[PDB]
DNA sequence: TCGGCGTGCTC
DNA sequence: CGGATAAGGGCTGAGCACGCCGA
DNA sequence: CAGACTCATTTAGCCCTTATCCG
């Protein structure tokens, strides 16, 4: 007979291999398999059929069969397949990612309310049923997930826990060992191959009970799943922007759908889409809110920045306030989401500003390190002294970072000491510990960070949170910043204060008026959700439609406009795109040049996503009739993050 | 001490008027483009400057200013607010290459 | 040849805003009062010309300024930029009593 | 006369 | 002292025989 | 006082290079 195989190769094709007498294969094996004149590579057997397209005798044999058994389940074969069609990637890759990288050489396979939440999940048993945990930061989600995972235990089945980043495994896997007895194995790309084979094969043969991982844990196959755990479903790495670009959430959904298992999601600030599908019955939501243990809300509080005396990006009111709270002996923390010492360099004289030529972006000034450094391509440079220009020698730093907040809050607090954690400062593992440990001595402390302070982190001695330069939110042209903005608000203002002592968050901006942050400071997060999702559902907008975008970029801004205008006329004249369809022409994205080639991207909106797809599905058909696909860098993204 | 030595090119047009008082007056803007010393580096310096001449007998040179290769303007210079002319210059003696 | 020569007192307190790489600058307000006169009638001199020293070479004698004293600074014209066009002129200083 | 760059294909 | 292993970086997440053009 | 919507943080290939542990 003729068995398809499957190969690493971009192109969503699966070639044909004529199989030897007395050789048999399954659906997803590893075949060792010539492919041309150059190696003998490995490819995974898709399906055995009787006749090809090209002549039987002008195949190719196949030359060693790695495998006797699937190495994927077939619930996990299902979801590889659905989610390369849904994706429109090729299939090879789609399978070879959902691999060990051991495997892929062909080497041997070898309280009241938690109460009652608990009592609902474990009544909705033995079917498909999604549940949504959402509640204000420091509630029992911890508690109420051990509580689900032991009464899945009960029936001795196994668990899957997905978290978003790997710096949160250790703080869970410490409290899962704590409390149950049961083995737990973790599988990231932090850990070794080896380990990650043996994760692997401990998930596959069942002894482990619980994997805990981030959103590569999810293709790992079980002996008997009984329950799929998403904690923060909200963040941004649960989403692939490099290779195949899936997502956690929803492959996770798809798993538990096709395997009629419970799956939970839990996040103190949901989001847009996962409220969305509450609102269409299709979740089932659970609010935990509880007072995260009988703990007071934080202040909330609004400055105006307009017409201030400014000292160092720091008005009067709050410089008395931490002041105050410092004399108290209590930490106070500053949110500044900016690095480096000034983000620009200006020329006093002709207002010239260091701009990097492969970014069009202005470069970052560092003092401690004393050079100019771009944030979108690494680019090293060092501080000018004459400005190309015109030749003075008059440059002054303009706006404000973290390094130099650091610098100038040492005058005007004598004794208060500053610790500032980011990016930079952070380049080794135990140089954040270190810096953790002076926080935890508790005393006096004022923290200057990005958003790294929004992480797993837990400071009990901080009161005080203040937010500054938080324009851009507000004038964004994308419609995802708000929401980004608000969620980002909501997890450092949670953490401000303690059970015992009442914490005070001081919000600056030039636009204390505007409707936005009026609802995010005086209403909870929840209140700006539903308005910004009936104002969505006003407008046509991906939590209500599908939005595929098609990018392209170009060496010398040439060919891509021409490329997706072709793209655009094939989309236009197919039957079946419709009249509902909306694809918007070649424009630039928001970054028009990120690493020296230029980037234009189409958008296209449709209400219905399977649709979208076919229509999606023929396009690529008809790609091979579009000239010059060649020397042009196109992906498929669906469902951005982004723009 | 208040004094000022300037060469540059003519702008816009010469304006030529006579006050009401006898005495002729002629404002025009000189673009100013040459390079200087500053703190040891070279570097260029630019200006615009409007010139406002009130001589009656020495200024018959204005009448071919219009034209010139390099014209220099010698003399008393002072500014003023403007509640958008804000630097001023009213010197005297005007010389042509 | 651009060279100006002026002499008054000070109006507002000098700063002392450094830059990257060292090259600090001076950043203080000029006030200069005095007369003109010619033949036919007499004019007024009057306005707030900025000054800018750069360079450490002179920071030495940059101090003692206080808020009013009678110097004499010496050098070229130069403009600025800003969100307002020009918006400003400035006096380079090179030599200082 | 010889190296650098733009194409199909691999079952 | 040699083998095996852990940590870090720099472009790339398909590539080679073939034919054409400049040096 | 001098730029506007941003920025900034995050996980996951691959071959080549460098430094460290163990028998
Ligand atoms: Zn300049
Ligand atoms: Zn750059």
């Amino acid at each position: 007979p003729v068995a398809h195989v499957a190969l690493p190769v971009p192109l969503p094709r699966t070639f044909d291999y004529l199989l030897p007498e007395g050789m048999t294969v399954k659906a997803g094996c590893r075949v060792r398999v010539p492919f041309g004149k150059q190696q003998e590579r490995i490819g995974i057997v898709v399906s055995v059929s009787d006749a090809s397209e090209l002549p039987l005798n002008e195949l190719k044999a196949v030359v060693e069969v790695l495998d006797s058994e699937p190495v994927f389940t077939h619930s996990v074969w299902r979801l590889l397949l659905w989610a390369a069609d849904y994706y429109h990637h090729p299939i090879g890759d789609v399978l070879f990612h959902a691999l060990p990288i051991l495997l892929r050489q062909g080497r041997p396979a070898a309280n009241t309310e938690q109460a009652t939440a608990v009592g609902a999940i474990h009544s909705a048993a033995d079917t498909f049923s999604a549940w949504l945990l959402a509640g204000v930061t420091g509630s029992g989600k911890t508690e109420v997930y051990l509580s689900v995972l032991e009464n899945v235990l009960a029936q001795g089945k196994q668990a899957l826990v997905m978290v978003p980043e790997i710096g949160l495994t250790p703080q869970t896997i410490a409290r899962f060992r704590e409390r149950f007895n049961a083995p737990v194995e973790v599988l990231h790309s932090g850990l070794n191959d080896s380990e990650r084979l043996s994760a692997w094969l401990k998930a596959k043969n069942g002894e482990a009970a619980i994997v805990i991982g981030t959103r590569s844990a999810l293709f790992t196959p079980f002996k008997n799943l009984g329950v799929i755990v998403i904690d923060e479903e909200h963040d941004s790495s649960y989403k692939q922007q490099e290779g195949w670009r899936y997502h956690a959430r929803d492959l996770a959904v798809y798993r538990a759908h096709s395997e009629q298992i419970p799956i939970i999601l839990g996040s103190a600030t949901p989001a847009l889409e996962t409220l969305c599908n509450v609102q269409q019955k299709k979740y089932r939501l659970l609010r935990l809110t509880r007072r995260a243990g009988n703990a007071r809300p934080a202040i909330q509080h609004v400055l105006d920045l307009k017409g201030q005396k400014v000292q160092a990006g720091l008005a009067p009111a709050l410089i008395t306030r931490m002041r105050q709270h410092l004399q108290a002996d209590n930490q106070v923390i500053l949110f500044l989401n900016r690095r480096g010492f000034a983000p620009a360099l200006l020329c006093h004289d002709c207002g010239w500003i260091a701009e990097c030529p492969r970014c069009d972006h202005y470069y970052t000034l560092h003092q401690a390190q004393h050079h100019l450094r771009c944030h979108h391509c690494d680019s090293q440079r060092p501080v000018p002294r004459q400005c190309p220009s015109c030749g003075s020698t008059h440059l002054v730093p303009v706006g404000l970072g973290t390094e130099q907040l650091e610098q100038t809050l040492a005058p005007l607090f004598p004794g208060v000491p500053i610790s500032r954690i980011d990016r930079d400062t952070t380049s080794r593992k135990g140089a954040l510990e270190q810096q953790l440990a002076e926080v935890h001595r508790g005393g006096a402390r004022i923290l200057i960070g990005t958003q790294m302070l929004a992480k797993g982190h837990h400071f009990p001695d901080v009161t005080l949170v203040a937010l500054l330069d938080v324009d851009g939110a507000l004038f964004s042209a994308d419609f995802r910043s708000a929401e980004r903005f608000a969620q980002l608000y909501t997890q450092v203002a949670g953490r401000a204060g303690r059970a015992g002592k009442q914490g005070e968050v001081v919000l600056q901006t030039h636009h204390p008026e505007h409707p936005l942050l009026q609802t995010l400071l005086y209403k909870g997060y929840d209140a700006f959700a539903e308005q910004a999702l009936a104002e969505r559902r006003m407008m046509q907008l991906p939590p209500w439609t599908s939005h595929v975008i098609v990018r392209a970029e170009d060496h010398n801004n040439q060919h891509a406009p021409l490329f997706l205008q072709q793209l655009r006329n094939l989309i236009l004249s197919s039957p079946l795109a419709d009249e509902k369809l909306w694809v918007l022409g070649p424009v630039p994205a928001l970054a028009p040049k990120r690493g020296g080639r230029w980037r234009w991207q189409i958008l296209l909106q449709h209400p219905s996503r399977v649709r979208l797809q076919h229509i999606i599905n023929g396009t690529l058909a008809l790609i091979n009739t579009i000239p010059d696909s060649r020397k042009v860098k196109w992906v498929l993204d669906v469902d951005p993050i982004e723009g | 001490t208040n004094r000022l030595v300037l060469s540059g090119t003519v702008c816009r047009a010469p304006l030529r008027k006579v006050s009401p008082s006898g005495i002729p007056h002629c404002q025009f803007v000189l673009e100013h483009r040459s390079v200087q010393e500053e703190a040891g580096f070279h570097r260029q310096a630019w200006c615009q400057m409007p010139v406002i001449v009130s001589g009656h007998e020495n200024q018959a040179i204005t009448h071919s200013i219009t034209v010139g290769s390099r014209i220099t303007v010698q003399g008393f210079i002072s500014c003023h607010k403007a509640k958008l002319s804000k630097m001023v210059l009213h010197a005297e003696q005007i010389e042509l290459i």
